[PDB]
């Protein structure tokens, strides 16, 4: 499914707001402060994760790796590079309860590939 | 603002102020400049903060802070020839502030403490079957300086129940002796 | 003030300090043993880059590649920004650009005599 | 002869560039006054060595204890520059390094 | 805001001594000093004004 | 109402007020700018959700 | 109101009082044997 | 402020000995055999010469209140 | 125990580590620390029971009951215990620390506030601010609680 993002007009620079034209019956994003329309291309107005299955990868950046206090471990060698040391830590998020969960970076520079065991 | 994604806010005294690229080594060469006694006085704090890409400085007063031991690789930067020239302190005139200057000491406040790995003592800096951290940045000067100056004055605080130092320490307030010299003036 | 107490104050230094010393400032307890006595243009190095203008960083007594060390400008506009470089020949060695860096003083053991020889201006080279 | 005799004196101990001539002398200046006027009659040197280690500066009656700090940042290379041969004839003595810091 | 409600960033302590700051002799004397010096200004205002209401010089000093 | 609206307790003023009022009054009255100044990275939709109830309460 | 505005707001109130099953007012339930 | 006349638990005198114990500190005794020296052999009266904290000295440092 | 705790840390991060009915996996991860450090204590503080001699005034006192307890002779002689902050372990006061001494993410005994020493063998100045958290805990209950049981 994935998520829906705001889309601008492009005279106006507001956002672009959901709206069904009849007589062709498709669905269009218009504007309700110029008179910008556009045809849409993914169909989807709206979209809750009520599960959250949020990829904590993706809030992971590389540079964690130059944190001094953070636990590093010879074990768990990169894939992407091959280095054998690599930083690790929970998810420390909120709304994940499961936080045990650890996550590795590369402590390559360069590299910063990040996974999970 | 298409620049701010990877880049790293710059806050001085709670102002954004703006906005840089290899945070890393701007953080290195301010904490060169601040060990130096360079532009950077002692007492400004800088925080970087990573998960979050801020570098918050503080030059502001009020800020609670305390002096540590700097820490190389694995090693102090409190060499032996330190202490040698603090031994003769009152011949040379070498004092706490050249070693300050000298890059071997740093003034480290709380909220700098969290972007720091401390070590209780050196011993912690020796290599272990199982290394527990291997990347300190600090060193106690002693742990006991966590104590005031009624608690410093309890022998063998750690063998005694934590309530206990707390009521000497409000009743070494009340103890008699020669609260100053010059009393019968 | 005056010159002629200036006169006799400046060279009064000149006289005392080739007297007999025996005793410390503060407390006179260490005893002397030896005397050190007194235009420049030094080139700064980099300490990551590790600099070698002369042949005894690169653990040298002479220049196996030179013989002497003909510090020349630059151009025509940088008297005081030359090129130190220790190449006797034309030859494409390490070309040491010694920008304008732009008191550091410097002095010898020329013969026990009396003398200074401050630095100018404080140059330092990349290789470029 | 080639040895390390660097020093680096604060801005109110400024010594001269060159030995005290009578021809290159001249009177210019006068609590406010009286750190100005030592500038050009205290400001040759004598670098004594003493048992202990440490080095004093001898410019008169008063003893200033120095303290040759040796200093890996500034690892500048020394030399005599002078304008006789094609840009400054730099002659090679001591690389600078080991500051001493002058002071009352 | 958004990253606390998402999620993504931790809410702050509010006991956090990093979050602190220790008032001091100085700049409690200098808020004093601040709203004294700006009672002061006033009480010059006041008096200079009733003499030039007057159209005649005045003395700072009283 | 529909989601949750962000709002902003500006001093000596006793009622609420849109953020994005707050930051039209600055001079920022296009919501791609007024975006551009809070989210930093548009590849991002939760945040753009979150922030959409405040545009559109401010139209 | 627009339809897609309906099915929003019929969206995130069904999500919050359609109750499915159980008793309001009662969060959770833990099923055990007492020891004592 | 100055050294007791009597140790507080035997009541030997100890008034006597606190010159005697300074000079036999500069004459580069240790605390224990300088102790030793004067005949303090009870811990009591160890305690007495070895914690006392001389402070008379300390106010002859103000001029008197008559010249 | 510290083994064992080091052992459930381990399936914990590996998420070898399920939860049990009424709690989160957090919260099940703290009970069973919490349970392994609790029986390290008591295990401990039955070892210096039994250690202890008919001569012994400690235990002279506890058993007319005059005075103490057999926890108080257990963290005399074998193991002060497990520091808590309102009832729970060490908090994270620090961004995910208790202290700036430990590494960031560490759920281990002594990194949350457990003081393997006893009071003869002396705290080590971890073990002494965390005990010293505990004991503020104790005077603040005591110092709170009086002026709402006197209303
Ligand atoms: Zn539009
Ligand atoms: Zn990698
Ligand atoms: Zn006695």
């Amino acid at each position: 499914p994935g998520f829906v993002g705001i889309r601008f007009c492009q005279e106006c620079n507001n956002m672009l707001y959901p709206k069904e034209d009849k007589e062709n019956r498709i669905l269009l994003y218009a504007c309700r402060n110029c008179d910008y329309q556009q045809e849409a291309d993914n169909s989807c107005i709206y979209v809750n994760k009520i599960t959250h299955e949020v990829d904590e990868l993706t809030q992971i950046i590389a540079d964690v790796s130059q944190d001094p206090t953070l636990p590093r471990t010879e074990d768990h060698p990169c894939q992407k590079c091959g280095h054998k040391e690599a930083v690790f830590f929970q998810s420390h998020s909120a709304r994940a309860e499961d936080a045990m969960r650890l996550y590795y970076v590369c402590t390559a520079p360069h590299c910063g590939h990040r996974w999970t065991e | 603002p298409a620049a701010i994604a990877d880049a790293t806010k710059i806050f001085v005294n709670g102002c954004w102020v703006g906005i840089h690229k290899d945070p890393e080594q701007l953080m290195n060469t301010l904490r060169k400049l601040r060990r130096q006694m360079d532009i950077i006085v002692s007492e400004v704090s800088m925080i970087r903060d990573i998960r979050e890409r801020e570098i918050r400085i503080y030059t502001d007063a009020g800020r609670i802070c305390r002096p540590l031991l700097i820490v190389e690789k694995q090693k102090l930067l409190l060499k032996k020839r330190h202490i040698d020239q603090l031994k003769e302190r009152e011949y040379n005139n070498y004092s706490w502030q050249d070693l300050v200057a000298s890059g071997v000491v740093e003034y480290i406040d709380t909220l700098e403490e969290e972007t720091v790995m401390l070590a209780m003592t050196p011993d912690d800096l020796q290599e272990k079957e199982v290394a527990y951290c291997s990347t300190y940045t600090h060193c106690e000067i002693h742990p006991s300086m966590i104590l005031g100056v009624c608690a410093s004055i309890i022998p063998f605080p750690d063998h005694n129940q934590s309530p206990r130092n707390t009521y000497q320490s409000a009743m070494g307030k009340q103890a008699m002796g020669v609260y100053i010299t010059n009393f019968h003036v | 003030k005056d010159r002629d107490s200036q006169i006799t104050a400046i060279e009064k230094t000149f006289e005392d300090a080739q007297k007999s010393i025996s005793q410390h400032y503060s407390k006179p307890r260490v005893t002397p043993v030896e005397v050190m006595p007194v235009s420049q243009a030094m080139i700064r190095g980099m300490m990551d880059e590790e600099g070698n203008q002369f042949v005894a960083y690169f653990l040298p007594v002479e220049e196996t590649l030179k013989k002497r060390k003909r510090d020349q400008e630059e151009e025509m506009d940088y008297a005081p920004d030359d090129v130190y470089d220790y190449k006797i020949a034309r030859e494409y060695n390490w070309n040491v650009k010694n920008k304008a860096s732009k008191f550091f003083i410097f002095r010898e053991g020329d013969g026990v005599y009396y003398n200074e020889l401050e630095t100018r201006v404080r140059l330092s080279k990349r290789r470029a | 002869g080639n040895d390390l005799y660097f020093v680096k004196l604060p801005n109110f101990l400024s010594v001269e560039p060159r030995p005290f001539d009578p021809q290159y002398y001249e009177d210019e200046f006068e609590e406010e006054g009286r750190t100005r006027l030592k500038l050009k009659v205290e400001n040759n040197a004598r670098i004594v060595k003493w048992s202990d280690g440490s080095m004093s500066l001898h410019l008169g009656n008063e003893v200033f204890d120095v303290y040759k700090a040796p200093l890996q940042g500034d690892h500048n290379h020394l030399f005599i520059r002078q304008g006789t041969g094609l840009q400054g004839q730099a002659v090679f003595k001591t690389k600078l390094t080991f500051r001493p810091h002058s002071t009352d | 805001l958004l990253l606390a409600a998402l999620g993504r960033r931790e809410l702050d302590d509010r006991d956090h001594y990093g979050n602190k700051r220790l008032d001091l002799a100085g700049p409690l004397l200098a808020f004093l000093f601040r709203g004294m010096f700006k009672n002061l200004l006033k009480e010059v205002r006041i008096y200079a004004q009733k003499f030039i209401d007057r159209g005649k010089d005045f003395n700072l000093e009283l | 109402a529909i989601g949750q609206r962000i709002v902003a307790t500006l001093p000596y003023i006793k009622q609420e007020v849109p953020i994005i009022i707050v930051f039209r009054a600055l001079g920022f009255v296009s919501d791609r700018d007024i975006l551009e100044h809070i989210i930093y990275d548009f590849e991002d939709p939760e945040m753009m959700e979150m922030v959409k109830p405040s545009l559109d309460e401010a139209f | 109101m627009d339809d897609d505005v309906f099915l929003r707001c019929i969206e995130s109130n069904m999500l919050t009082d359609m109750t499915l099953q159980g008793i309001e007012q009662i969060s959770k339930v833990y099923m055990h044997l007492p020891q004592t | 402020m100055i050294i007791p006349v009597r140790c507080f638990t035997c009541g030997k005198i100890v008034g006597n000995k606190w010159e005697a114990y300074l000079g036999l500190l500069q004459a580069e005794y240790t605390e224990g055999d300088a102790l030793d020296a004067l005949g303090l052999k009870r811990y009591c009266c160890r305690r007495m010469l070895l914690a006392h904290v001389d402070l008379i000295e300390k106010l002859l440092n103000y001029a008197p209140l008559e010249k | 125990a510290k083994q064992d705790v080091i052992e459930v840390i381990e399936k914990a991060h590996n998420n070898e580590l399920e939860p049990t009915p009424g709690n989160t996996l957090r919260q099940t991860f703290e009970n069973q620390v919490n349970r392994i450090l609790n029986d390290a204590r008591d295990k401990t503080g039955s070892s210096a029971q039994k250690s202890l001699s008919e001569y012994n005034n400690f235990k002279s006192m506890v058993v007319s009951g005059a005075k103490g307890s057999k926890i108080n002779i257990s963290q005399v002689i074998a193991v002060v215990g497990q520091q808590n902050v309102e009832g729970k372990r060490i908090p994270f006061g620090f961004k995910h620390r208790t202290l700036p001494h430990f590494i960031k993410d560490d759920y281990g005994p002594e990194s949350r506030g457990f003081v393997e020493n006893s009071y003869l063998a002396g705290l080590t100045p971890t073990e002494f601010f965390f005990h010293a958290m505990g004991g503020r805990e104790g005077l603040i209950d005591t110092a709170v609680k009086t002026a709402e049981t006197g209303y």
